[PDB]
């Protein structure tokens, strides 16, 4: 999923570099500058966060086993409480009638 | 169903104990192979039913008991069975009117 | 009513219900783990009344008729009542 | 793997392209919007790359990237969580251990002979 | 003599949850690590609105004509 991730946020990046060399001329330099400085922020955040994601891609596949044991786990304590959801619907309504 | 709580539990255990409840048990009675249709087939006699109205029968006109008293079908068992205060009461097996 | 019989049915169903309601306590209540003490004062109350209502069937059950007195000996003493 | 250098090394062409422009350069500045633009267009090999390697993360790992945290604070809480139903679970299995010998200790006091045979079958 | 409806008792230690899973899943070394990434990377970088659009981009998932078109004065 981080492949589509990738290449969504590299298409969004480029089009918003392209929105700022198309107002580039348009603006005022001076402040435009400002602007410039201001596009280089976000996407180095973009990029930023980014590199987190890439971080943690190693740590994946402990989590993806930790999902494994949990949902292990919490199959057995449906499994606990159906049996006594099935005792009491053997000891309250078919022994009474 | 969801929560159970020691005022709830401590009621439930009153009412199951109300409802359920050294030796003094009744006398052990073994198997018995003459019955009097089907086992030893008796041709209809005369000391059966004399025994069934005016003796004492431990299986068929009451129960018999340690320390020795006689109980017949209208009348009520008082025993403890455990080695507490509780007693058991087994009411009458017949409830004439 | 007010039978041994009715005393020994709802024994039976008093067993079974402390048979659901032993599980239920003891599997939805519990301390953690380590790889309380009112739990454990749970289990050990809910076991003597288990074993109490199993003593107190087998009690009924010795207390009921036997398999003499069949049915024609019923009717044979019913009869000879009949012309006394 | 290679995405995390390269993507790195675009993010600080872009700070080095921040600084610059946030300068008064007389000289030519043009070199750090075209050394982007060819990030970009390294970033779009990484893309590539990253359709070799078909990463999928769950979004709480974006969730708590927003929270500006490590992901491996995600991690923790994972392992701590698998750590919490497996100490659940094998509380439950012993309690229901602890209750069961003490039935058939109270059973075997009550009814000998039957407890008896039933330690006998197992 | 037999008790009606006795069979026998499954395998004496399948796979239950009393085991230690994570152990027995070679999970252990990890946790034992671990029992900001944003200060990790600033380890790098200088610091860690439009990164909240940044955050907001992650929830919702001609280099050479762009230098051209790149015209823009210095002063």
């Amino acid at each position: 999923r981080l492949s589509t991730l990738i290449e969504f946020l590299l298409h969004r990046a480029y089009s918003e570099l392209m929105v700022l060399t198309d107002l580039l001329p348009r603006k005022s330099d001076v402040e435009r500058k400002i602007e410039i400085v201001q596009f280089a922020s976000r996407t180095r955040q973009l990029f930023v966060r980014l590199l987190a994601l890439v971080k943690w891609a190693n740590n994946a596949g402990k989590v993806e086993k930790c999902a494994m044991i949990s949902s292990f786990l919490d199959q057995q304590a449906i499994l606990f409480v159906d049996t006594a959801d099935r005792l009491a619907s053997l000891a309250r309504d078919a022994l009474v009638h | 169903l969801s929560r159970n709580e020691i005022i709830q539990s401590y009621l439930s255990r009153q009412s199951s104990l109300l409802s359920s409840s050294a030796r003094q048990l009744h006398v052990l009675v073994p198997q018995s192979p003459p019955t009097d249709l089907p086992g030893l087939t008796r041709e209809v006699t005369q000391d059966d039913l004399d025994r069934i109205q005016a003796s004492q029968w431990p299986g068929v006109n009451g129960c018999q008991d340690t320390q020795g008293n006689w109980y017949d079908w209208t009348q009520c068992i008082s025993l403890d069975p455990h080695g507490d205060d509780g007693r058991l009461n087994i009411l009458p097996y017949v409830c004439l009117d | 009513m007010a039978d041994r019989l009715t005393q020994l049915q709802d024994a039976v169903n008093s067993l079974a219900d402390q048979f659901c309601n032993a599980i239920g306590v003891l599997q939805q209540c519990g301390p953690p783990a380590s790889f309380a003490n009112p739990t454990e004062e749970y289990a050990q109350l809910f076991a003597a009344l288990i074993a109490r209502t199993a003593k107190d069937i087998d009690v009924l059950i010795d207390s009921l008729p036997s398999e003499e007195s069949t049915a024609a000996l019923q009717a044979a003493s019913l009869y000879k009542l009949e012309e006394e | 793997h290679l995405e995390e250098h390269l993507e790195k090394f675009v993010e600080n062409i872009r700070q080095l392209g921040i600084i610059v422009s946030d300068f008064q350069p007389s000289s030519q500045a043009g070199l750090n919007q075209k050394l982007n633009f060819i990030v970009t267009g390294l970033q779009d090999i990484d893309k590539c790359r990253q359709q070799l390697h078909d990463i999928t993360v769950p979004l709480e790992v974006f969730e708590y990237i927003d929270q500006g945290r490590n992901p491996q604070l995600y991690t923790k809480e994972c392992l701590e969580r698998a750590l919490a139903k497996n100490e659940q679970v094998k509380g439950k299995i012993d309690t229901m251990k602890k209750f069961k010998s003490l039935l058939i200790q109270e059973l075997s006091k009550v009814f000998p002979e039957d407890m008896a045979k039933y330690r006998s079958i197992r | 003599g037999p008790f009606y409806l006795m069979r026998e008792l499954p395998g004496s230690t399948e796979l239950t949850g009393s085991t230690n899973l994570i152990t027995h899943y070679n999970l252990e070394q990890a946790y034992n690590k671990f029992c900001d990434l944003p200060g990790m990377i600033d380890l790098p970088g200088s610091h860690d609105l439009r990164s909240l659009i940044e955050k907001p981009p992650i929830l919702s998932s001609g280099t050479m004509l762009a230098g051209f078109r790149l015209h823009t004065g210095p002063l």
